[PDB]
């Protein structure tokens, strides 16, 4: 029944600088803990284990440091490749029970980017099919928090839609959220203008782009 | 000593029965496996194994003195002479509260921190003629044994040698003299009886005593040797002694393990070779610590009032 | 005085079973009194025979009051009577280890004669008996032979090796040949 | 130095049972004790249950107890994850991972909780939806919206069950400046990603972009021209 949590949900940092991540666990689990890597679409990475122990054949930046019920994998000068989720692993108690730890994004911070608004229109072979879906793209912005409603016919209307946010980036390092307001026939026929409001913390102000059907 | 004649069996001494199941219920709230496997058949052939996992708290195990003294309605009889066979009338019988302090070292092959015979090396057994029948060897003079988790155990080398003889001397000295004593390995088996197991600080230990058991009568093997050296070695997963199964234990975390015990006595077992040449082979045993309670109360047998 | 039989390459298995369902002393010897394996309480105790590496029991049915003989890659020569000693009981069991074997080639032409040789341990006399796929209920004390081997005998043949109330089979793969006809 | 191989993704239904393999190869089987490690899509690890392999015993997690088992075949050299009782939740990344314990074959054994080897993974997709191909759809460039330097476009891959989707443009030529989101799992059961390439405005209408869309899983592939209208 242990509660491993990683307090840093997110952690934004520069390639280079140093990173640091606490793992807190409920009871003690005195020094049976392990630390991972995941890349997106990966299988962890064993980074340390019993604690402060590295794993055969891993960078020596990364630091493992903690006993009882606060451990910390704290890495020195970051690297490129050092992006990814990073989960610790509780092993102590026995009979086995092990639980992971939350995780923790160790994603790359970089210069405020506002994001390009890409407002698109249900192709009309989608809307011979039986439904509408209008897509407006978030083209390359940091940070991550990007909000944004679908103003129907200048409605709140908050409700058939879903986003989709895409992994950081290699080269611009950046994000590209995607919201899809998928109506139906005879109720896409039915409004006139579909708005798409972006509220980014790179935008000056609020950016609506929308279109009129046809 | 009491003024009458009994009869005396430690082969079929019912303390022994008592102390086992009392050693053993001395284990299972001291040393609890992580897991323990263990047989379980309707008798149809098909048989799964019962699994269980407790706690695995690292505690070292270090044996108490265990006094066997009768309640009421009871008296222990006592046997004395400087060789007892141990299974027939004694005559110098004697009547005693407790017996004396017996530590429960439960081991394979060599008896530590036993009792020594008073008189010379005295070697008991159910039947000398059947080669089945353990043999166990007590000794007059034990012969320290150290060992440590470090790997290893060091015996006197001079200390054993004599022990071999004053032991092969007394094997001819009941097999027969015009016979030649040899000491050869375990022959097969499991682990535990194979090589010269034990716990030490709750680790059991898993020692090869090639060595100590490849004695001929002829030659010697103190070459560039001042003390003998058995590798021994540590072991997680292990037979269980108090019944048939598998036992995994936690693997080792103090700092160091150590044990300086008397080897006290043997347990031998000769093979037949069906009455072969005068050229009998024997070989470590034991695994049935029975046999260990039986070298402590081999002299013992508690008795109803009158 | 039990009796088993066992083909030669194969694992046979010389109960012994005990009065009450304890796990008690025991060992196997053979006529030779050699100690082949026996149990030291809860461990297994292997003696000095040459069964030594082929040689085992059932830890698991100790507790059932059973404990088992089991031989490995049986041999001709692993035929004999080993005993038990059990409790003061000595169940003396028996073991016979025969091996049949053809001569040529289980690629055999027409008509030609198709020869089978059992290997027996000294002083064992077995009858045998093979099927052929069709019928041939030919007899072969201890070397059989098929005096014309008919081209509606090239198949399976379930043999058999009687030996005191016992018996155990030896398939045989045969095949006849010819030349479309 | 061993490597862990796993049996195919499998898209079982709501309350059926599900059977991932584990080839365990490069080293002493026996050896090592495997444990599972399943992920849901966004979610993260999560404890499964580990098999001390030589001991043949295996113990696990506590929301699982009951519908899950994990068995080793040392002879073939495999390791087993038996779910019973799928549900959608259940529907994740089923990891197959292992640790060296020491001479286990030999009494030895360290008896670890950490995972060092882990083995590609096998996604197990539990719904009540079926295996059906997708249908993309082209997102016309804005052209009445960004100009001057480049205008984005691309697909829209709707409705298509299970997973996963792979996505190229031009045949697989422009495979720069592209933004393929992940997939989102629909109300209906179904999931459906969108694929996107922001390329300059004067290059729209002579090359005639097509988004490669496939989908093994149905064994659809699938072309649509993204004209620029
Ligand atoms: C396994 O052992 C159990 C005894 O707990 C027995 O009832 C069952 O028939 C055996 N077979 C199985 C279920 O594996
Ligand atoms: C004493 O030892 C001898 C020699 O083995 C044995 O025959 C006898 O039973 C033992 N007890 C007696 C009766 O003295
Ligand atoms: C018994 O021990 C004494 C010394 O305690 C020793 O002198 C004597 O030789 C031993 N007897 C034998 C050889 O068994
Ligand atoms: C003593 O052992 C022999 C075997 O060597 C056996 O034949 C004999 O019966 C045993 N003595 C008794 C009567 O227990
Ligand atoms: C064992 O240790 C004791 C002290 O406990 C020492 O006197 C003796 O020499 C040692 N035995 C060896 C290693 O021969
Ligand atoms: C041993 O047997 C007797 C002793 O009982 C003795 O007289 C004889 O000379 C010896 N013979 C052998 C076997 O060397
Ligand atoms: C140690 O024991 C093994 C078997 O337990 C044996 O094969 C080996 O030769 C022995 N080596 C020594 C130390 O004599
Ligand atoms: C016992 O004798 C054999 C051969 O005579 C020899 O190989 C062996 O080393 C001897 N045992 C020892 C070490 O004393
Ligand atoms: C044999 O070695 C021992 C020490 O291991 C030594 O005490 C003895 O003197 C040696 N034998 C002789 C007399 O050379
Ligand atoms: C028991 O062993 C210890 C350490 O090896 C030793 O100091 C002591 O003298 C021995 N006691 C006996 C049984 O003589
Ligand atoms: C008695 O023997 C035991 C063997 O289990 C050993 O651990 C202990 O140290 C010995 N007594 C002494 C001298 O402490
Ligand atoms: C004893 O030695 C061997 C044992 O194998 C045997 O062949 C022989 O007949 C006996 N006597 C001799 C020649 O030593
Ligand atoms: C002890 O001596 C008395 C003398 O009155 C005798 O009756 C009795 O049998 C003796 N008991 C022993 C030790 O045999
Ligand atoms: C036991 O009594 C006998 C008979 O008098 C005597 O010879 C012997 O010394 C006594 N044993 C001891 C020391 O208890």
């Amino acid at each position: 029944e242990l509660e491993l949590t990683q307090s840093p949900a997110t952690l934004s940092v520069s390639p280079g600088e140093r990173a640091t991540l606490s793992c807190r666990a409920s009871e003690s689990v005195s020094s049976d803990l392990a630390w991972y890597q995941q890349k997106p679409g990966q299988a962890p990475r064993l980074l340390i284990y019993g604690a402060s122990t590295r794993a055969t054949g891993v960078p020596a930046r990364f630091s493992g440091s903690g006993s009882g019920a606060e451990f910390t994998l704290t890495i020195s000068s970051l690297q490129s490749e050092d992006f990814a989720v990073y989960y610790c692993q509780q092993y102590n108690n026995w009979p086995p029970r092990y639980t992971f730890g939350q995780g923790t994004r160790l994603e790359i911070k970089r210069t405020v980017a506002a994001p390009s608004v890409f407002i698109f229109p249900p192709s009309d072979e989608q809307l011979k099919s039986g439904t509408a879906s209008v897509v407006c793209l978030l083209n390359n912005f940091y940070p991550r928090e990007a909000k944004v409603q679908w103003k129907v016919d200048n409605a709140l209307q908050s409700g058939n839609s879903q986003e989709s946010v895409t992994e950081q980036k290699s080269k611009d390092s950046t994000y590209s959220l995607s919201s899809t307001l998928t109506l139906s026939k005879a109720d896409y026929e039915k409004h006139k203008v579909y708005a798409c409001e972006v509220t980014h913390q790179g935008l000056s102000s609020p950016v609506t782009k929308s279109f009129n059907r046809g | 000593l009491e003024n009458v004649t009994e009869n005396f069996n430690m082969w079929k001494n019912n303390m022994v029965e008592q102390m086992h199941e009392d050693i053993i219920s001395l284990w299972d709230q001291s040393l609890k496996p992580c897991v323990k496997l263990t047989p379980l058949c309707v008798g149809a052939g098909s048989c799964n194994t019962s699994v269980i996992t407790q706690a695995c708290p690292k505690v070292s195990f270090e044996p108490i003195p265990i006094h066997y003294c009768a309640p009421a309605g009871f008296a222990i009889l006592k046997c004395n002479d400087k060789k007892f066979n141990g299974t027939g009338p004694c005559t110098n019988v004697s009547t005693v509260q407790c017996t004396h302090g017996i530590r429960p070292v439960v081991s394979t092959q060599l008896l530590l921190n036993g009792s020594l015979a008073e008189e010379e090396i005295v070697i008991r057994s159910e039947n000398f003629t059947n080669n089945a029948k353990t043999i166990i060897v007590q000794l007059n003079e034990s012969v320290v044994i150290n060992c440590t988790g470090a790997g290893h155990c060091n015996l006197s080398k001079t200390q054993w040698e004599n022990t071999l003889e004053q032991i092969a001397i007394k094997l001819k000295e009941q097999f027969g003299n015009n016979k030649t004593i040899i000491f050869n390995p375990s022959s097969g088996g499991d682990p535990e009886i194979v090589t010269h197991s034990f716990n030490c600080g709750g680790e059991f230990f898993y020692c090869n005593s090639t060595q100590l058991f490849t004695w001929n009568d002829t030659r010697k093997l103190n070459n560039t040797g001042r003390n003998i050296t058995l590798p021994c070695r540590i072991k997680q997963i292990i037979n269980m002694w108090q019944e048939v199964g598998k036992a995994m234990y936690a693997p080792p975390i103090r700092g160091q393990i150590r044990c300086s015990s008397n080897i006290t006595g043997l347990l031998l077992t000769r093979d037949g070779g069906k009455d072969t040449n005068g050229t009998e082979i024997f070989r470590p045993g034991g695994g049935d610590m029975r046999d260990n309670w039986r070298s402590e109360l081999y002299k013992y047998k508690v008795v109803k009032i009158e | 005085k039990k009796v088993v039989l066992g083909k030669k390459g194969d694992t046979v298995e010389l109960t012994c079973t005990a009065s009450q369902k304890k796990s008690i002393q025991f060992h196997w010897k053979n006529s030779n009194q050699i100690k082949i394996l026996g149990n030291q309480g809860s461990f297994l105790t292997k003696g000095p025979s040459k069964l030594n590496d082929r040689a085992d029991s059932r830890r698991s049915l100790w507790d059932q009051g059973n404990f088992p003989l089991i031989i490995k890659n049986l041999k001709i020569e692993d035929s004999d009577t080993y005993i038990c000693e059990v409790e003061d009981q000595k169940e003396e069991v028996q073991l016979l280890v025969f091996g049949l074997t053809a001569n040529s080639d289980t690629h055999l032409l027409q008509g030609q004669s198709l020869t089978l040789t059992l290997e027996s341990p000294p002083g064992s006399s077995p009858s045998v008996q093979c099927r052929s796929p069709r019928g041939k209920n030919i007899q072969g004390g201890k070397t059989l032979s098929v005096s014309q081997l008919e081209l509606q005998d090239s198949g399976t043949w379930t043999c058999t090796v009687l030996q005191n109330q016992k018996k155990v089979e030896f398939k045989i793969d045969i095949v006849v040949l010819a030349f479309q006809k | 130095q061993v490597q862990l191989l796993e049996s195919g993704a499998e898209v079982k239904k709501p309350g059926s049972s599900v059977k991932v393999s584990c080839k365990a190869s490069g080293d002493t089987f026996i050896r090592y004790s495997f444990t599972w490690v399943r992920q849901a899509p966004g979610q993260g690890l999560e404890w499964m249950g580990r098999i001390i392999t030589i001991l043949d015993v295996a113990h696990y997690a506590p929301h699982l107890q009951g519908r899950v088992t994990i068995t080793a075949d040392k002879s073939t050299s495999t390791v087993y994850l038996e779910l019973r009782n799928l549900r959608s939740d259940d529907t994740a990344v089923y990891f197959c991972a292992g640790v060296y314990e020491g001479e286990a074959d030999e009494g030895e054994y360290r008896n670890n909780g950490f995972l060092k080897h882990w083995g590609q993974g096998t996604l197990v997709t539990v719904t009540s939806a079926s295996t059906k191909g997708p249908s993309v759809f082209p997102l016309a460039p804005s052209s009445k919206s960004t100009s001057g330097g480049t205008a984005a476009l691309g697909c829209l891959v709707k409705d298509y069950f299970p997973q996963p989707v792979t996505v190229s443009w031009n045949s697989g030529a422009l495979t720069s400046g592209v933004h393929t989101f992940p997939a989102v799992l629909q109300s209906s059961g179904l999931y459906s990603l969108s694929s996107v390439v922001t390329v300059p405005s004067s290059s729209l209408g002579t090359q005639t972009y097509i988004c490669n869309v496939n989908h093994k899983p149905s064994n659809t592939k699938v072309d649509k021209k993204v004209e620029p209208k």
